[PDB]
């Protein structure tokens, strides 16, 4: 998409994660597994939900089609009444589904950005203590227990703290 | 071998797509629908207020009192109106109905009709108001007429000149409706109203009218070659209405109180009641929603989803769903 | 302990709020409003051309010189004209005004009338053009009658057949009116018209009726249970307009040159003149404004910004700001 | 946002910048003070003003309200005439409320995306002559006098020039 | 000293220039023009089916049938119709086409009309229908009359009543023409029907009415002072239409049967015709297109694009181009 | 634009590239020369076509003026007919001009973005065994033929395969 995350740098989503939108897959010697990322999933429930209810919202100063009769002589004003109430459906057909079919774009491209917003965090948090394996995932030039995943996904990571370990492993490859 | 944390998004086994400008047909993990298509295909109460269904009465059949549309000689406040298409019952003796469309319009705009009686049929003291009566409104195979409105010939060969008043005293605008015969030929014409040459003048604050009957032999519509031509007005609170006339008078009887103005519609459907309520009604149906869009019918009354033409409309919601 | 460099961006003290799709108030450094919320409150002039203020005058009565309008017996160019919703002086004595609002919306397209002496009230030997007075329209407390209309009365018993003739010499089309008398009953024709049954021809290239006046009685209005039924035609610059009449006939004394053709606008207001002057007005007040938009009021003239039915519009034209 | 820059990497703007939306703070041994990017800002000024004068542009051709009389016998047209005017009212208030919502997202987000590529504009000039904090700060391995810092703002940085030195500086790191 | 790869995008010698929100003329690689601008400046057939053209004549003139438009005695089928802004040839005789605008609607929802002789002229035994005839309408150099209406004037100086008849034995609907003189004067009117006092009467299953001829002075109109009052109405394929009148009468002799009902329109435009054929037509020339949009002129016929006012509707394709 | 690399830190486009709107200009020992990325330009083709198109199905729907007569007393209704059909033709040319240019703009960007994409597609395939200019261009650690070169540009790149032969160009400078 627009971002090049969402089938994109990361090919696929996961059916394993299955609490948010957008989030993390860690693996380390104490084990794996997925996990949401409650921030940014939350975040993107409240900017499409404001979004629909803002579509549903704006559309309630809508045109109301009302029922008028003419006789045998009243042709030409029948028709100007059925010129302009067609013509009123025909502009909130075209508004509606025109609007629908832009924001279901930018929708689409809210999530992509999300991702790439979301993997930028963690990208520029561990900086050179890692390696970008160029689908997603960082591989650690150190260990990272599971309190230090945490400490990755609510964004307090503490790069000093690894940087020693994560120079020494670098400078043996 | 190396830990690692690896960043990632949702997927499901959903199948609902949803449109955009580049691409068409995206399948995605969450959707929401914003058109409803559906409806029970029943006319409803609106809202606990009973609608008015004409069967195959026609609005004129009911406000002149068709004999054939007995049922709607008291009708109860309503919601909205029903009529048909083509409804069988309209004017049995053939004619028209002056700025009809306006007074349909008038009635779109009103809620209660309170049936009066404005001068009793017993009071035409010196004309006949017994033989006023054609086989073209048959009763139950009793030849009758209009019933608000009254067929007044002469009497002992004799049409005395009509001065007759009334002075409305109601708080409530009322509606009134009188009419005038056209007959066949000036043979015809002195048969039923003795003098040969007529006039039927109308009187109000607000109304002046003089109507001269206008003789035409005419193919027969209902067995009838002759033609009515019927009027309204309404009269204002404090006003009064004056009749002067000398023959080819059709006199009002019943007028209409309009005890409630308020906001209704003419619907134009074939189909009747369904003993339900709903906030929402259609002319195809009603209509249980919470949709901000529908697409059955844009002619529609209460608190309804906007009418649009579309075949679907469908927000992602969720994103792009992978294979 | 090294030299560094930072990308970053503005930030202020603003606390100006904007709205987009998915999120509502963001703080923004910059932001331009562009809807306009203000009025003066005022009826003005426009552009240096004072409007015409009818005060407790309607257009008919302007028209036809209700005596009660004397204001306006000779009034200047206009810019807009202003008419209150239901104002007092009318028609004086009862009656309609065929085709009026046809008449306002020509009205609506001019800005000048040059009133013009097209019969006068001198030339009618034969009649009396002095009795044609009413208590229904006074004038100082004494009985009158409409100023550019003549209200042709019988003379020594008799009314004799009228034969005017009037061919448009000026460069400009011009807006004649005229009238005809509905009577109580067949006596008061008598009294005032000798002859029992008359007429009214008019003719012109384009125009042709003749009018028969419609005797019936009807409530008083204003004292008077007759009616006056007043009728206008444009007489183009080398046409001519032919009156022929034995009875009941209202004749136009002065007629009016349109003698400046724009755009202008019949606004309906209850304000009155501020003596100030705008480039843009509303039936509310005049607008003085640089914004695209308003949400005054939708009927406005001259140079103004479109209006909307917006509480808001505010543009982002800053970013978001920090706290 | 969108790009991640603004409220994003970037926690935050300057009271301090106040020439410009977008620009840089320096700090070496001379000393520190901000300063802002006159060609980013100005092409943002540009683009901003554009849009705010297309959005007033494409409104001339709107409905304009004309009054109209009508009889107790024209209730029909009345009512006709008055269901196009408010019919067209409606269409063009939609029309300005939704242009200016829907514009005021993509110049927040066109903001945001100035920002982010100001950003990788001095990156991409001082690749590994200086290390991402990660922060919109980018810390220098050489010495960076005032006119060096001029050459990162105008887009004219020597990398070459400061790289044997910078490479120097990161090895005994 | 090394291998190196670049990524880069397309340039070329383009000058196309696009617009944005908030860039204006973008130069840009390629784009895709969407607004036609280019007609062929001719009136055409339309898919084959050549339009009416009636030149000089109104289509008052042609279905009345004012002599000077005899090149439209018997029409084809057409595609549509053009009129010019002010034809020369209307009506000949001075007068009006009473619910002219409707009958010109309903003529362009129609492609054929069959002329039939509903009234043979030679049937008028008892009345003269040859010297009903005027200098207004001259033919060939001597005086004539609308060939498709009879001016039926006194035989033997009495005009017996008329009694007519014609029951609609075709299939089809048919468009029925009459008409009513105004004379100038009483003396006028017994000259040419004997009766002083007269009317039209004309009856059908849905019409009933009674003209009686509006006497007054007029100025003369193509050296005639009177007016000719000309009126219309459908007859339905089991209808009948009774005529009934003593004078002033303007009797049918042709009608038209409608049949083949479509869609169609009126073209004002003062061009003839190309000889040309095309899908889509405009009032100042035909459409060959495959744009999606055009600026030519709102009134189009046929598969068009879509009207619209701008003077440029480009898309960008391509990308931004390099200097 | 948006996206920072259509005339960003790519400044220019290639005349010499011609069969094709993204791609790729390599320059080894074998010899240089331009050649089109065929997948990324096919899509942009197929999403600017069916943009192009859907803008199209949208506006055929529109209003369609209709030739209406009235006579001398007849001038409101004639007025109100008149001001009916401007009123649909204003906002029907409002939203066909309206969405040429917001869709104009999101092409620019669209085409910005697919480049970006590409240029990311590279990069993080390559990482450490090439170096980034910062142009657009990646000069490589190491001797990539037209069988590398080709490798590249179908997302084939085995990254440990050059890694050693890679890492030994890294330090020796
Ligand atoms: C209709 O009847 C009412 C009720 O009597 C009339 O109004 C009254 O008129 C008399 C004399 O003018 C007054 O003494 C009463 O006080 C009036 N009643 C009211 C309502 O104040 C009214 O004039 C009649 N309407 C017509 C047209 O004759
Ligand atoms: C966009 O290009 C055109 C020149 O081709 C300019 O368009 C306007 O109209 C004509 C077209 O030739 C010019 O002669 C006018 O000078 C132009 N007026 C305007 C809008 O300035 C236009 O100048 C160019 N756009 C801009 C912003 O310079
Ligand atoms: C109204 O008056 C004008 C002015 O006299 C008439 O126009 C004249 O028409 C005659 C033909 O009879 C010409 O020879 C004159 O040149 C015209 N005069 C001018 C100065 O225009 C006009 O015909 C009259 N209209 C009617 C029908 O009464
Ligand atoms: C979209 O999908 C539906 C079937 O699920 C079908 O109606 C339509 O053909 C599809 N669109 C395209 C572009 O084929
Ligand atoms: C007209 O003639 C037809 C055929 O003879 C007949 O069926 C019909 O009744 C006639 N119409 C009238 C009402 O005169
Ligand atoms: C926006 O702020 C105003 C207070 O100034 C208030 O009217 C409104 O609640 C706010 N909008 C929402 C619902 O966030
Ligand atoms: C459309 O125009 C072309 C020439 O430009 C020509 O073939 C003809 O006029 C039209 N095409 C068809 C369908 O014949």
């Amino acid at each position: 998409g627009l971002f090049g995350a969402i089938a994109g740098f990361i090919e696929g989503g996961w059916q394993g994660m299955v609490d948010g939108w957008y989030g993390y897959h860690h693996s380390n010697e104490q084990g794996s597994g997925y996990a949401a990322d409650k921030e940014s999933t939350q975040k993107a429930i409240d900017g499409v939900t404001n979004k629909v209810n803002s579509i549903i919202d704006k559309m309630n100063t809508q045109f109301e089609a009302v029922g008028r009769e003419f006789n045998n002589l009243e042709r030409r004003i029948e028709n100007l009444n059925k010129q302009m109430e067609d013509g009123f459906l025909d502009v909130w057909t075209y508004n509606a589904e025109l609007l629908v079919l832009m924001e279901n774009e930018r929708t689409l491209d809210f999530h992509d950005s999300n991702v790439k917003n979301l993997y930028d965090k963690v990208r520029l948090q561990l900086r050179d203590n890692a390696k970008e394996l160029g689908n997603g995932c960082f591989e650690f030039y150190h260990k990272c227990d599971n309190e230090c995943m945490e400490s990755v996904k609510n964004g307090t990571y503490d790069y000093p703290q690894y940087s020693e370990e994560a120079r020494l492993n670098r400078e043996e490859i | 071998p190396g830990d690692q944390i690896c960043i990632g998004y949702h997927a499901n086994n959903s199948t609902e797509q949803v449109d955009t400008i580049m691409e068409k047909n995206v399948t995605v993990t969450h959707a929401q629908d914003i058109l409803e298509k559906t409806h029970n295909g029943k006319l409803c109460d609106l809202n606990g207020v009973k609608p008015l269904i004409l069967r195959d009465c026609s609005v004129a059949g009911w406000l002149l009192g068709n004999p054939m549309c007995d049922e709607f000689i008291n009708v109860p406040e309503w919601s909205y109106i029903v009529e048909k298409a083509s409804p069988a019952n309209d004017l049995c003796y053939p004619g028209d109905f002056n700025d009809y469309e306006e007074l349909k319009h008038l009635l779109s705009r009103t809620n209660h009709f309170e049936k009066i009686q404005i001068i009793p049929k017993s009071s035409w003291s010196n004309h006949d108001a017994s033989s006023g009566v054609s086989s073209a409104c048959p009763y139950h195979g009793r030849s009758s007429f209009f019933r608000n409105v009254v067929w007044l010939i002469k009497k002992n060969s004799a049409y005395p000149t009509i001065k007759r008043s009334y002075n409305n005293t109601n708080q409530e605008d009322l509606l009134v409706l009188w009419g005038i015969h056209h007959p066949n030929d000036a043979a015809e014409q002195t048969k039923l109203y003795q003098n040969p040459t007529t006039y039927i003048s109308v009187g109000t604050s607000t109304l002046n009218q003089r109507l001269v009957p206008e003789i035409a032999t005419r193919p027969k519509v209902n067995g009838q070659s002759g033609r009515m031509e019927f009027f309204w007005t309404i009269l204002k609170p404090n006003d009064a209405i004056n009749f002067e006339s000398n023959g080819n008078f059709i006199a009002p009887e019943y007028a209409y109180k309009i005890v409630k103005k308020g906001d209704s519609a003419i619907m134009k459907s074939e189909l009747e009641y369904g003993n339900c309520n709903t906030k929402c009604q259609t002319p195809m149906g009603a209509i249980n929603s919470s949709m901000p869009f529908h697409n059955i019918h844009p002619l529609t009354i209460g608190e309804c989803p906007k009418y649009v033409k579309s075949n679907r409309l469908v927000l992602a919601t969720g994103l792009r769903n992978t294979p």
